[PDB]
């Protein structure tokens, strides 16, 4: 938890590319399925 | 350690509020005394604190008297000493990193003292919370 | 040497996790951090790695469906292939096979690699076969850096340096304030820590050498030798009888006396085209 | 195309009768620019094959001929004339192929 | 505003 | 966790739970300790022109944008509907405009 | 980047902001009537009007800056 | 133009500063000054 | 407008061909879309304010933090585009009208960043353990010494304030003055020093300050200069 | 005016390499060299001393020194190409007496071995030395290649004696040409006349061994870094050659190790030579040119420390670095064959 | 292939030289690493020269400046040299008149960058020699007043990165900006920084004898 150069302004969040590497937040959405990775503009929350 | 004296054996809330206001002065004074001890002892004797496996004499005189035969200058001796440092010792030494500047006292407080930060073991035992 | 480095420690916690700590000593103040940060960024980002990038199950029931007689899904085996570690030095595109023809465990030791690739850990489990299927799958391997985005693509990442750290310590010279740098590297066994340190250094040098190449991209009007395009210019001009451009004539080749040549050279007048300045 | 000789075979080639100008390229296995030269005069060979002829001599072990034919370094190549009415130009350094054309077609 | 007139 | 792993930065007694951390683009430490953790993070699941926008646009006097947003972006045909429904209530909503030049009472197309 | 200072300059020049913007709209629609070159790519009639007007103020800005 | 502060920027103090900048320069300068002070704040934070 | 652009470049012969190319999404379509977006404003609607769009990577609309499911609208007519650009920009509306209160004032991280930027020195008892600083000839020397880690952001330094007008003060009389027998004297204050003489004149003010305060002042002065660079 | 100009005398023909000798390189054969077969290495490591004096001028100009090349190119197309190449490399060619009566690279007659009508670069005359350049040229660089032709010998000795009268430092770099390794007594009979005049000398370790007559009592291609390969020959091995003027001799085993000797100090700096090796760069010549240019740069820009062991260490290190950087650049530009 | 060009150059003062340099094309992520390392090298790995001490063996009478102001104007003297170790320069002026950087007697390898730089004004006929210790040092390194000049041949450096060509390789272009102090040109500073970086990283490729 530290204020980076505005990219975490008022609860924006920075993530590492490793969260894309590791499939850490990869979901499957079924319609056929799509391997939705984590992206800019995705929402995350702690409990 | 005698850096300060207190009115009693336990620091009052006034004294701890003043420490809260002034601790960085005493921290930088301890770091300066640590730099000066480095300058006096030399790197072998200073960093041998974190190389228990290095049993040889580390004083500047002994480093010179070893250079006068083994041909290894002080730097090669220091590389060898660190070559005997274990990973855990190195991670502990990394408190002396010039960017970290960890407090020489915080590096050397023992467990039974650090325990008093939170006030000893929790009364409800943590084994009740531990899960594999 | 005065400035010296050594492999102060190395460990092999697994065939897939090596560790190495290195020292570099009698650095001067501000050298150790300029080294450490550049070396960190080289290790973490500019080291290349080899891994499987594509898979083709030779019989596919459906693009997304389960596979018969295997104790885990196609997705689990694709993830187990993603976790394969490869040791190649040669770039380019390469191919490989698994052809396992009975029940048992398919493992990295069962991958038939091309000559230029080596398995880093033979023991890595890939798939469990309960039935005596003639399971054949093709693999396609690539060497690259970072990440990249019918046969399945594998979302593999080409980053063999698993982590890196550095620490900077006063050497204790009271005047010169020399410093000791420690570097720590955790790698997949695709590289030893020392080999990753060397390749990081060499990649950094390959990034900085460009600024020492023939300056300002301005040497002629790609080529190995640097004086043949101008020779061809002179040849074509002589064939065309087209004289010579003032841009390629220099005041240094004129008869003008030293006292003027010095003043012009100090004025950075070089070509006769610079005497466009009236 | 380009043919490795020995000093005695080159001697008999140069003292015998010839139809065409002979280029003899002094090279060594250690030499970098010599490979560039071998490429340049392989282009020369393929463009001249019937009209000029090219051989190479290895100064790592023909070094007495070398020090006998005033070779001051490497790469160096000699354009021996087809007839002895006038005699051999020698050229040193990685010269442009056009500078070989304007010998073989403008000195001969 | 703009359409005063 | 500190004393077992020999990671003294995990429990820095000077400021427990925080540690100094470094800029990956610079290598210098940020000069104040940063709170660090491994929290549990969950990924979450995933045009009316409004009256208060009309009020705002007309507050700016920017009324040609207001005209665009309320007419040709979708008399206007909705005013035709308005007049037609009142005309269906047996009320003649009759629109006239007066020629400034000629005083002629031009009936609008409604 | 800079063009809005020219806008502010012209806003400072004209005695009514709304009348200024009306005059800009008029100038643009008469431009796009007196000339029928398409003039609709990387440069726009509004910026052209602002450019010509700031050039009347004497300032060295090219057409659509 | 502006006075050197040598004093801490309270929120009221920066409200004063920005208002005085808008009143002195108008929008033209202040819309850039404040947009650069954004980047300064991000840098120092 | 993309169709109109493809007609303008004559890359489509009819609007159906233009729509077909747009469906094909080839790079030409994005080049013409960049040509179309250049200099065309759009309205954003939460609360309704207009901006210049720039074509950006990703899929989610990106907004400036101080201007911050936003809706988006294109002004279609030339009169509307003129009114949008000249009336409806944030440049035109920095004040909240209710009293004339600046809207865009630095807030959240930036303000507290500026606070720390301007906290500067530790004072007195917080700075020396017992009761009892470099000089820089210009601010770029001080910033250079900071970058070279000769001094820290919090640390006190003296800057030669050769712009010796505009000295800030707290209506406080000199904390001390020293007179030399030869008639030079130094006035020392809680924030600055002035060297001046009964013969000659004032030599210089030296302001006691920090790299943080210096940077706060300098980056505003350089923002004014960077804006007025176009006045050339 | 500063920087001090260095005058580089001799030939400049492109990519001309004067000789190659068995050599040893400081390399970790265990690990990298056995582990990477993707990197190229020669089956026999033969290192060249260096290159043409024009090449050293170009190198020193690239290091930001000031260099004037002294010679003649011909007025032929290759001579104008060379003159452009020198000028764009910022080398001064006010000393190049471009001559229409000569062809540049082509020595024109040999029957067999004949000496008739030598090329432009072989035929600079004593009247074409730009003495006004040598007034400003605080260091004079020349090589044994200038001494093969007796006309070039006479011109070289005249330029040397002019420079001595003007007080210039004489830098003699053998780059011992191919015709000379076959006789030590011939080599010394040729070079001694300039050797006694040289103020600074560069010799490869192989050229030192040759002039000392000591056969290489060491392994070459054996895959180890046995320090017996990189022997630092004791001063009494080189005192034989120490004419009473020589201030500083550098002995270079390429970029692997540069030894230095003076009347009072001697030592060596261990460099590195695991730079990219390629065909077209197999000979390591440009590393030698870079070393020589770095030595010239350091010694010319601080002439008063010609005999300070600290400065000589720094100078040798700087030379090692420059050589590494140059053979690197060369590898990156020349490339790899198909 | 990787190539660099000087895109812009300026000389807005005799003691402020500016340059901007493009390097292209670069692989994903290389541009920032290059820019960071190069910026550190420029801003403190370049060896620079400046006055490090002054002796004035005679507030001194008859000089208009305070001695402190003399020293602080001496700090502003910009020098370029290839000195090893320290060396002595010497002002010697007899008043009245201006003493300026032109009046520095220079040790052999030193040259003044702006000879017009002020130093002191002698209001009356007096002797003022000044004995100056000069040094060449890295920026990060380290009757006899120290001048503490900060060995800063580069006043500022910056970099930025841009994607180009819209190509799906996403290779990118680096722009480096340098404000040299006039003791070096921007292109010389770029070369010196690159070379000093290579001299820092080569040590990891040092083999040692057995």
């Amino acid at each position: 938890y530290m204020p980076w150069e505005g990219y975490n302004f008022e609860d924006a969040v920075l993530i590492s590319e490793c969260l894309v590497y590791g499939d850490i937040y990869t979901s499957f959405h079924i319609r056929i399925s799509q391997k939705r990775e984590i992206k800019v503009g995705d929402k995350v929350a702690g409990r | 350690t005698g850096q300060v004296k207190l009115y009693g054996k336990e620091p009052t809330l006034t004294e701890t509020s003043l420490y809260r206001a002034r601790r960085h002065l005493f921290k930088e004074e301890r770091l300066q005394a640590e730099r000066e001890r480095l300058a006096k002892e030399g790197p072998m004797a200073f960093y041998s604190e974190w190389v228990k496996a290095w049993k040889r004499d580390t004083s500047r005189e002994a480093v010179q008297k070893h250079f006068e035969e083994t041909g290894e200058d002080e730097n090669t001796q220091l590389i060898e000493m660190f070559s005997h440092q274990t990973d855990r010792e190195y991670r502990i030494m990394m408190g002396t990193d010039v960017r970290i500047k960890r407090d020489p006292l915080a590096m050397r407080m023992k467990e039974d003292q650090i325990k008093q930060i939170w006030g000893g073991d929790p009364v409800y035992p943590t084994i009740n919370y531990i899960q594999a | 040497r005065t400035l010296q480095w050594k492999c102060v420690e190395s460990r092999r916690d697994s065939k897939r996790l090596y560790y190495g700590r290195f020292i570099l000593s009698p650095l001067m103040k501000g050298q150790a951090d300029t080294i450490g940060i550049a070396m960190r960024r080289a290790l973490l980002g500019e080291i290349e790695g080899t891994c499987i990038t594509r898979a083709k199950s030779e019989n596919i029931p459906h693009d997304y469906s389960n596979i018969v007689g295997i104790q885990e899904s196609v997705h689990e085996i694709l993830m187990n292939l993603n976790e394969i570690v490869l040791k190649s030095n040669l770039y380019g595109t390469r191919n490989a096979l698994i052809c396992v023809q009975g029940p048992g465990y398919i493992t990295a030791r069962d991958i038939i690699l091309p000559p230029s690739v080596e398995i880093v850990d033979n023991t890595q489990h890939i798939a469990t076969l309960t039935e005596p299927i003639n399971l054949c799958i093709g693999l396609k391997i690539e060497r690259n850096r970072g990440y990249s985005l019918r046969s399945y693509p594998i979302d593999a990442v080409f980053m063999p340096v698993q982590n890196a750290n550095h620490s900077i310590h006063s050497y204790g010279n009271g005047n010169e304030k020399q410093e000791i740098l420690f570097i720590e590297i955790w790698t997949n066994g695709s590289l030893t820590p020392k080999e990753a340190l060397h390749e990081a250094s060499r990649n950094l040098i390959n990034l900085f050498i460009p600024f020492l190449h023939v300056e300002e991209e301005t040497f002629y009007l790609q080529v190995t030798l640097p004086l043949f395009p101008f020779h061809n210019k002179l040849v074509n001009l002589r064939q065309k009888k087209k004289e010579l451009a003032f841009q390629y004539i220099f005041i240094d080749q004129l008869e003008l006396p030293p006292r003027i040549y010095n003043c012009l050279k100090k004025s950075n007048i070089h070509t006769l085209l610079d005497l466009l300045n009236n | 195309l380009v043919r490795k000789l020995t000093a005695e075979e080159l001697q008999e080639l140069v003292k015998g009768e010839r139809k065409v100008p002979l280029i003899v390229d002094f090279y060594a296995t250690w030499c970098g620019p010599c490979i560039l030269m071998a490429q340049e005069l392989e282009m020369l060979a393929v463009e001249y094959e019937s009209n000029a002829m090219i051989v190479k001599v290895d100064t790592d072990d023909e070094y007495e001929f070398a020090r006998d034919m005033q070779v001051r370094g490497l790469p160096t190549l000699f354009f021996i004339s087809p007839d002895p009415s006038k005699d051999a130009i020698r050229t040193e350094g990685l010269i442009p192929l056009q500078m070989m054309r304007d010998i073989i077609d403008n000195d001969m | 505003g703009t359409g005063f007139n | 966790a500190s004393k077992q792993t020999a990671n003294p930065w995990v429990f820095e007694p000077e400021y427990p739970g925080k540690s100094r951390i470094f800029d990956g683009r610079t290598g210098d430490p940020f000069e104040q300790p940063v709170i660090i953790g491994k929290p549990y993070i969950l990924k979450l699941i995933h045009q009316r022109v409004g009256e208060m926008e009309v009020w705002a646009l007309e507050g700016f006097g920017v009324a040609h944008i207001l005209q665009e947003m309320l007419t040709y972006k979708s008399a206007p045909e909705s005013f035709r509907l308005l007049v037609r429904e009142l005309r269906s209530l047996a009320l003649e909503l009759n629109h006239f405009l007066v020629s400034e030049k000629n005083f002629q009472i031009n009936r609008k197309e409604v | 980047k800079v063009m809005t200072m020219d806008i502010e300059r012209l806003l400072l020049s004209e005695d009514n902001r709304f009348e200024f913007v009306n005059s800009v709209a008029a100038e643009a629609t008469e431009y796009v009537e007196k000339n029928r070159d398409e003039y609709g790519g990387t440069k726009k009639a509004i910026f052209h009007v602002l450019s010509n007007r700031v050039n009347d103020l004497g300032f060295d800005r090219p057409e659509a800056y | 133009n502006l006075v050197f502060h040598n004093k801490v920027i309270d929120g009221t103090a920066i409200k004063r500063l920005i208002s005085r900048l808008i009143d002195h320069f108008g929008m033209a300068y202040t819309s850039h000054i404040l947009d650069q002070v954004k980047t300064l704040g991000f840098q120092q934070a | 407008f993309v169709i109109r652009g493809l007609i303008r470049q004559h890359l489509a012969s009819n609007i159906g061909v233009a729509k077909s190319q747009i469906r094909e999404k080839k790079p030409i379509v994005w080049e013409i879309l960049q040509e179309v977006m250049q200099g065309h404003p759009v309205l954003l609607n939460r609360g309704i304010q207009s901006f210049q769009p720039i074509l950006v990577e990703g899929r989610t609309i990106c907004l400036h933090p101080l201007v911050c499911q936003m809706a988006v609208h294109v002004p279609l007519s030339l009169e509307a585009q003129a009114e949008a650009r000249l009336l409806m920009f944030s440049h035109m509306n920095l004040l909240s009208p209710a009293i004339g209160d600046p809207i865009s004032v630095p807030t959240q991280d930036m303000l507290i960043g500026l606070y720390v930027l301007t906290s500067g020195t530790r004072r007195g008892i917080c700075a020396n353990r017992y009761n009892p600083e470099p000089f820089f000839c210009n601010s770029y020397d001080a910033i250079g010494a900071y970058r070279q880690k000769r001094i820290n952001l919090d640390s006190p330094l003296w800057l030669r304030w050769q712009l010796d007008q505009r000295v800030i003060a707290s209506k406080e009389v000199p904390i001390e003055v020293h007179y030399e027998s030869f008639g030079n004297y130094h006035e020392i204050y809680a924030h600055y020093l002035i060297v001046r003489s009964v013969k000659k004149e004032t030599l210089y003010i030296y302001i006691r300050t920090t790299v943080g305060h210096i940077s706060f002042y300098r980056e505003i002065e350089e923002a004014i200069q960077g804006f007025s660079q176009a006045c050339s | 005016g500063w920087p001090p100009l260095v005058c580089c005398f001799g030939s400049a023909q492109h990519a001309f390499v004067p000789s190659g000798r068995p050599a040893n390189r400081l390399l970790d054969y265990e690990r990298q060299e056995r582990m990477k077969d993707a990197v190229w290495a020669p089956e026999k490591y033969i290192r060249a001393p260096g290159g043409c004096a024009g090449g050293v001028a170009i190198a020193l100009a690239s290091l930001g020194g000031k260099a004037a090349f002294m010679g003649k190119l011909g007025d032929d197309d290759f001579g104008q190409a060379m003159l452009y190449y020198l000028n764009v490399c910022q080398v001064q060619t006010r000393s190049v007496k471009i001559d229409s009566k000569r062809v540049t690279a082509c020595s024109t007659m040999k029957i067999s071995s004949t000496c008739v009508k030598p090329c432009a670069e072989d035929s600079l005359s004593k009247s074409e030395i730009n003495v006004d350049v040598l007034k400003e040229a605080k260091m004079f660089y020349f090589t044994t290649h200038s001494l093969l032709d007796k006309k070039m010998m006479s011109t070289t000795l005249q330029a040397i004696k002019i420079s001595k009268q003007l007080g210039n430092v004489i830098f003699y770099d053998l780059n011992l040409p191919l015709p000379l390794w076959q006789s030590l007594e011939e080599t010394k009979s040729l070079i001694q006349e300039v050797w006694d005049l040289a103020d600074v000398i560069e010799v490869t370790k192989q050229e030192l061994e040759f002039l000392c007559g000591i056969e290489p009592t060491e392994e070459f291609d054996t895959k180890n870094n046995d320090s017996s390969k990189f022997v630092h020959y004791e001063p009494e091995t080189v005192e034989p050659l120490w004419h009473e003027n020589l201030k500083i001799l550098f002995v270079t085993n390429g970029t692997s190790k540069i030894h230095y000797y003076t009347k009072e100090h001697n030592g060596a700096v261990l460099g590195m030579e695991d730079v990219p090796i390629t065909p077209f760069t197999r000979d390591m010549s440009a590393s030698g040119d870079g070393i020589v240019a770095g030595l010239i740069r350091m010694l010319t820009v601080q002439p008063d420390l010609m005999n300070d062991k600290g400065y000589l260490e720094r100078t040798a290190r700087y030379a090692i670095e420059c050589g590494v950087v140059d053979q690197w650049l060369l590898a990156q530009t020349r490339g790899y064959p198909p």
